[PDB]
């Protein structure tokens, strides 16, 4: 009935897209952070009354995701991660929280990875990770699919970096690789000072193939001057779903669990009163799961991220651009030579 | 950012009510508390009393319970401080500090509300130019208002380097000040300078203009 | 002499009072860096609370928080989110709840205390003291029970094919079928890792099938043994209690002492940034956020409070000392200790469910 | 309940000297001691919590200011608080004065306007500022005669940035007492002045 749009500076700013007569409110803000993410919703929450929040981000911050995790636990708005940091999949969905994201665990985009080397045929790869979060799930996936797999890998064993910042550790590390393929897993922080230390060891050239899932890349607007020519990713941040179609399908989610809610309950959650000074019997969360728009599947797991994400193979070119060069998307296959 | 402003001077008669209010920005309501601080003129700092903002308990002292009552909205961000029974004694700047945590340290006060409990009459003030007959010195006479304060600006508050208002002198229920600028003689008599005074009892405001 | 503030967030104004002592007694022990303390109490609500770290504490520029509970344990969760979202340290005095050691969640968390989970790292070791082989591990369908039961079959595994685990929903009160379950499998020493309500209700089924007696050993760990649970537990269970586990001083100085040696210890390195000046508008992380969290979990203070003070991969506390009880006559008593790394007997003797009463081995 | 009491009144500091200000309290209140610093026509500020040339010192019912090296802007009133124990209490304060080198006050006298007379008024004002030390005696002579009744005297604060005192005299009459003489100076007498300095007007 009443839902709210957060964005950044771009293109921006025009308003409005079943039984519900859906009143979207249209705000933009620059600022990013734990008190500026609080405010706003609460603010907004406290005058609007809003059901439902379509978030969209221009940030690397991938706790940004965390806030808004924390704001839908608290004040009982589901809010639906769009683009950005909010939009990054890191932590699992609190279970008593209404707070899903259009993004792609870890395990789907390494399937996406190793379809990548199958077709060209990267039977033979190294595995370099550091301590971040995720790197032993992102082992894991690579280790019991490719051994249970047929296609007869080679993997060399896994090179960790404990710390980042490790000067010759790093450089110890980085000799160990014997390999013309390379999956990178760390922060787009800790990139930074691996690719730039991988390549005055002569291993960023041409002559290599490194590999790294969205948590390298980001924001496909912020290219760090570290990242070599070549630099392979598959990352959910498609250009080409556009802003205005990705908060459309937020759109989408929300209304159609709010008329399903109106179909099985007589009433609508109302919205919180406020959130200082001082619990829903029925929420959204079940009816925003499972939902179809426009012949797409916006299908949502008990752990936050989406069933069927837009993956996108980019690669980074000498003009320090990212060229969209493959898509998963389409019937479980990844087809490349765009 | 954080900020509190309260309202403005106040004139009341022995035995009426005053409400004094205290808006607050820049910070979350409902987590600190709101202490209220009474100075009475060149007499020291006197504490009156507490509220906390989440739970609206006051916490009166001793020599402030029983015509004094605080208040709040909590939706304007509002602290109130009420006075009943205006004695002569009250006549003082009340101010408000916001208390850290709760109970801590007042990290950030108000600019204070002047409140006059006397039973004369409100009188607008007479403003007289003082000009003379490398640096010039000029003069501005405001006499016989009631009661205090009275803002006093230069050229619309530009003229600031170079002010010298004076502390009031009071002379049967009547104040008289006097302020000085001094300006470099390359500007005056060459420009204007113009002596600004507002009197928020009396609700006026002159603009007396020096001349040679 | 710059300024560098320590953020707190604590039960009680006496406890604020007792960390601006622990700061200023580590100012007494001497680059010159004069340490600040800036703290506050919780707050109502879990949003007023995070606002409160940007506004009473991030504001200060912290280069680090530490956390206690409110009077009256999930608490520390809005102080780690926010000023985690600046890789700001968050040193964890009181909680114990194993949810934090995830560090996709609780990045920048670190703790004085050791998780529940961790008290596998005693049964392990009574394993090996009694020589037992063959144990069953009844744990919750939870975020706890499944961190003890990973960490005991790490330790395990150092050497699965030695325990047997047994899972049930939590607030079930029928586990009469896990139990026969649990029968059907020969079990003679079982383990249990659940709440108070949960250990309650395991302890009534168990007195069903006759359990709580001869031919058992029970290897509990705190919560099994408190409160509800413990007017329920069979007599000659055995249980653990973490030694200062919930003295919030002990830890507010030991946290304080390690954050000192801490930062000294980072400031003789170069390229330093300060941390973020409040909330607004900052939104990317501290700098030197990632490298601080790397210096504190690397650090190492024996003359701790609380004993030998290092941390875990996670941030999780090292070398805790657990006190080994053993419930006799409805009374709980200290049958020995787990110094940390052995295992130390005491002279009393452990009395069994039953009957047969023996000592805290290290003998045939 | 407890009263708070601070040590000196009055302290005349020289800019660059570290001074100390002590606020001995009759109970002990730990650590729970704040401090305040209010300027003139200001509001007070919170200065230290139990700046960065302001620091705390002192525990249980004993505590100190110290302000290691005095600025010019250090001027003002300076209360210790009380916050271990309702009520809360004040002290008396200290009044922080700086001292400077010698400077003579510029002195400018002006006649009644006319639009103060051509209403019912005769007032003659005289302005000395921008001087030190403080200590200034003026006296009112009309045609030679010293005049002491019908004179107000109002002083500046000392300034944060100048550091030094301003002073002005006005001088009252009835009107029809004010064109009954010719003369009007107004003379002081100051440390840094050898001849008592005078500024006169007449009349024609
Ligand atoms: C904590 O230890 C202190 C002694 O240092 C003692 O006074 C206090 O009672 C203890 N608290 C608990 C809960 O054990
Ligand atoms: C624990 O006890 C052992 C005895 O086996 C001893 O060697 C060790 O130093 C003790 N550690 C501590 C921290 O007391």
């Amino acid at each position: 009935l009443n839902i709210a749009v957060l964005l950044g500076h771009s293109h921006d700013v025009t308003e409005r897209e079943l039984p519900l007569d859906v009143n979207v409110v249209a705000l933009l803000m620059n600022r990013t952070d734990p008190k500026s993410l609080i405010t706003h919703v609460c603010d907004l929450m406290s005058g609007a009354r809003i059901h439902g929040l379509v978030f969209g981000d221009d940030t690397d911050q991938e706790a940004v995701a965390q806030m808004l995790d924390f704001i839908s636990s608290q004040t009982f708005i589901p809010i639906l991660g769009i683009h950005g940091g909010a939009s990054m999949i890191m932590a699992d969905k609190d279970p008593t929280s209404t707070f899903f994201q259009f993004g792609a665990s870890i395990q789907q985009q390494a399937t996406v990875m190793l379809k990548i080397m199958q077709d060209y045929d990267w039977h033979v790869f190294s595995l370099v990770t550091t301590i971040f979060p995720g790197y032993r799930d992102f082992i894991s996936f690579i280790k019991t699919t490719v051994d249970n797999s047929f296609v007869g890998w080679d993997m060399q064993n896994v090179i960790t970096l404990d710390t980042s910042f490790e000067d010759a550790k790093t450089q110890v590390q980085l000799k160990k690789i014997h390999s013309s393929v390379i999956l990178l897993y760390c922060s787009k922080d800790e990139a930074v000072l691996i690719l730039s230390e991988a390549r005055s060891l002569g291993l960023t050239g041409y002559d290599f193939f490194w590999i790294v899932p969205s948590l390298v890349s980001g924001n496909t607007e912020l290219i760090p001057k570290e990242f070599p020519s070549g630099l392979i990713s598959v990352s959910y941040d498609d250009w080409d779903y556009s802003l205005e179609a990705r908060v459309r399908d937020g759109l989408g989610i929300l209304t159609t669990a709010a008329s399903s809610m109106l179909e099985k309950f007589s009433y609508i959650p109302e919205a919180k009163a406020s959130c200082y000074g001082q619990t829903p019997l029925h929420t959204l969360h079940q009816f925003m799961v499972n939902v179809t728009w426009d012949g797409k599947d916006l299908s949502f797991t008990e752990e936050g991220y989406q069933v069927h994400p837009r993956l996108v193979v980019i690669v980074l070119n000498k003009d320090r651009e990212w060229e969209k060069v493959g898509k998963w998307e389409n019937q479980t296959l990844s087809l490349r030579h765009a | 950012e954080v900020k509190l402003v309260e309202s403005g001077p106040e004139l009341k008669k022995p035995g009426e009510t005053v409400k004094i209010s205290c808006k607050a920005s820049g910070f979350t309501f409902t987590n600190y508390g709101m202490n209220w601080v009474k100075q009475a003129p060149g007499k020291g700092l006197k504490w009156m009393g507490w509220i906390n903002i989440y739970t609206g308990e006051p916490t009166y002292a001793d020599d402030f319970k029983g015509r004094f009552a605080f208040s709040l909205e909590t939706s304007a961000s509002t602290a109130y401080l009420q006075i009943n029974n205006l004695k002569n004694e009250d006549t003082a700047t009340y101010f408000c500090a916001r208390g850290y945590d709760y109970e801590g340290y007042f990290d950030y006060w108000g600019q204070g509300t002047t409140l006059t409990v006397s039973s004369a009459k409100t009188t607008p003030p007479s403003v007289y130019p003082l000009a003379p007959g490398s640096m010039v010195t000029l003069g501005c006479l405001v006499k016989g208002y009631f009661p205090e304060p009275v803002t006093v600006t230069w050229n619309s508050g530009s003229l600031s380097s170079g002010v010298h208002t004076f502390p009031a002198v009071l002379q049967s229920d009547l104040y008289t000040l006097s302020s000085s600028v001094t300006v470099p003689s390359s500007t005056w008599p060459s420009e204007t300078v113009t002596c600004n005074v507002a009197h928020p009892a009396s609700s006026t405001k002159v603009d007396k203009k020096i001349v040679p | 002499p710059k300024i560098v503030n320590i953020g707190a967030v604590l039960s009680t104004k006496k406890h604020e009072q007792i960390f601006r002592e622990a700061v200023n007694q580590a100012n007494k022990r001497h680059r010159k860096i004069q340490l600040q303390a800036t703290s506050v109490t919780h707050r109502p609500n879990a949003i007023q609370m995070a606002l409160s770290v940007c506004e009473d504490l991030i504001s200060s520029q912290v280069y680090a928080i530490l956390v206690s509970h409110p009077p009256a344990h999930l608490t520390p969760t809005p102080i780690s989110y926010t000023a985690g979202f600046y890789r700001i340290p968050v040193i964890g005095l009181t909680t114990r709840m194993s949810i934090y050691s995830d560090k996709s969640i609780h990045l920048s968390f670190l703790r004085t205390v050791p998780p529940y989970s961790h008290q596998a790292l005693v049964w392990f070791e009574m394993m090996r003291l009694f020589n037992w082989n063959h144990v069953i591990l009844i744990v919750s369908d939870d975020h706890e029970g499944r961190a003890a039961q990973k960490k005991l079959e790490t330790l395990l595994e150092g050497k699965p094919k030695a325990d047997k685990v047994l899972q049930f929903e939590p607030g079930t009160k029928n586990l009469t079928a896990l139990l026969l379950e649990a029968k059907e499998l020969e079990a003679r020493v079982i383990i249990l890792s659940a709440s108070e309500d949960d250990a309650t209700a395991v302890y009534k089924s168990a007195a069903m099938l006759d359990m709580t007696g001869a031919g058992y050993v029970w290897l509990v760990g705190e919560r099994e043994i408190s409160g509800s649970a413990l007017r329920y537990a069979p007599d000659g269970i055995i249980g653990l209690q973490l030694i200062n586990g919930k003295n919030e001083s002990a830890h507010i100085s030991d946290a304080v002492a390690v954050v000192a040696q801490a930062i000294h210890e980072l400031f003789e390195m170069e390229n330093i940034t300060d941390p973020p000046r409040g909330c607004v508008g900052n939104t990317n992380i501290w700098k030197t956020g990632p490298l601080f969290k790397r210096v504190l979990m690397s650090s190492k203070y024996p003359d701790g409070v609380t004993g030998r003070i290092e941390f875990n991969e996670d941030g999780d506390r090292k070398f805790a000392q657990y006190s080994i009880m053993n419930l006799q006559n409805r009374k709980l008593v200290q049958v020995g200790i787990f110094n940390g790394s052995y295992i130390i007997q005491n002279d009393r003797k452990i009395i069994w469910p039953g009957g047969e009463t023996e000592g805290t081995l290290v003998p045939r | 309940d407890i009263v708070m009491t601070q040590a000196p009144a009055t302290l005349s500091v020289t800019p660059g000297d570290r001074v100390s200000l002590s606020c001995r309290a009759s109970q002990s209140i730990a650590d729970y001691l704040y401090w305040y610093q209010q300027k003139s026509h200001e509001s007070p500020r919170l200065l230290l919590k139990y700046p960065s040339r302001f620091s705390g010192s002192g525990s249980g019912s004993d505590f100190t200011l110290t302000i290691n090296s005095v600025e010019p802007e250090d001027v003002g009133m300076y209360y210790c608080q009380n916050g271990h124990s309702f009520p809360r209490t004040f002290g008396g304060g200290t009044k922080l004065e700086i001292k400077r080198a010698d400077a003579a006050p510029t002195v400018s006298i002006f006649p009644p306007s006319s639009e103060q007379l051509a209403a019912g008024g005769a007032s003659v004002v005289c302005f000395l500022n921008n001087f030190y030390p403080k200590d200034i005696n003026v006296k009112w002579k009309i045609d030679g005669s010293e005049r002491q009744n019908g004179v107000l005297n109002s002083w500046t604060d000392q300034d944060s940035k100048d550091s030094t005192y301003s002073m002005s005299s006005t001088l009252t009459l009835t009107k029809d007492e004010y064109e009954r003489h010719n003369s009007y100076t107004c003379e002081a007498t100051h440390k840094t002045s050898t001849s008592p300095i005078v500024k006169s007007f007449n009349r024609n």
